[PDB]
């Protein structure tokens, strides 16, 4: 998925947030890795993406 | 005269009182009440408390 720059802390177990609660929820016993990288070059437009 | 028997009674009640008193001990946590810990913290740190 694609999120904001400040919302990368919310992709974690047990977090209270808007995308955490209503978009993507992680379990408390989650195992694995979260990968986040900037996509300004591809997922942004000057007029607004 | 009857110090020994009373002592046994004295020990037993005191032990229960001490055990009950131990419920009011933070034990290095923010609060001694489980409901407050659940109502105030996220599960990653609430689990620790």
């Amino acid at each position: 998925f694609v999120i904001r720059g400040n919302e990368v802390s919310q992709i974690a177990p047990g977090q209270t947030g808007n995308i955490a609660d209503y978009n993507y929820k992680l379990p408390d016993d989650f195992t694995g890795c979260v990968i986040a990288w900037n996509s300004n070059k591809l997922d942004s437009k000057v007029g607004g993406n | 005269a009857l110090g020994k028997l009373q002592d046994v009674v004295n020990h037993n009640a005191q032990a229960l009182n001490t055990l009950v008193k131990q419920l009011s001990s933070k034990f290095g946590a923010i609060s001694s009440v489980l409901n407050d810990i659940l109502s105030r913290l996220d599960p990653p740190e609430a689990e620790v408390q």
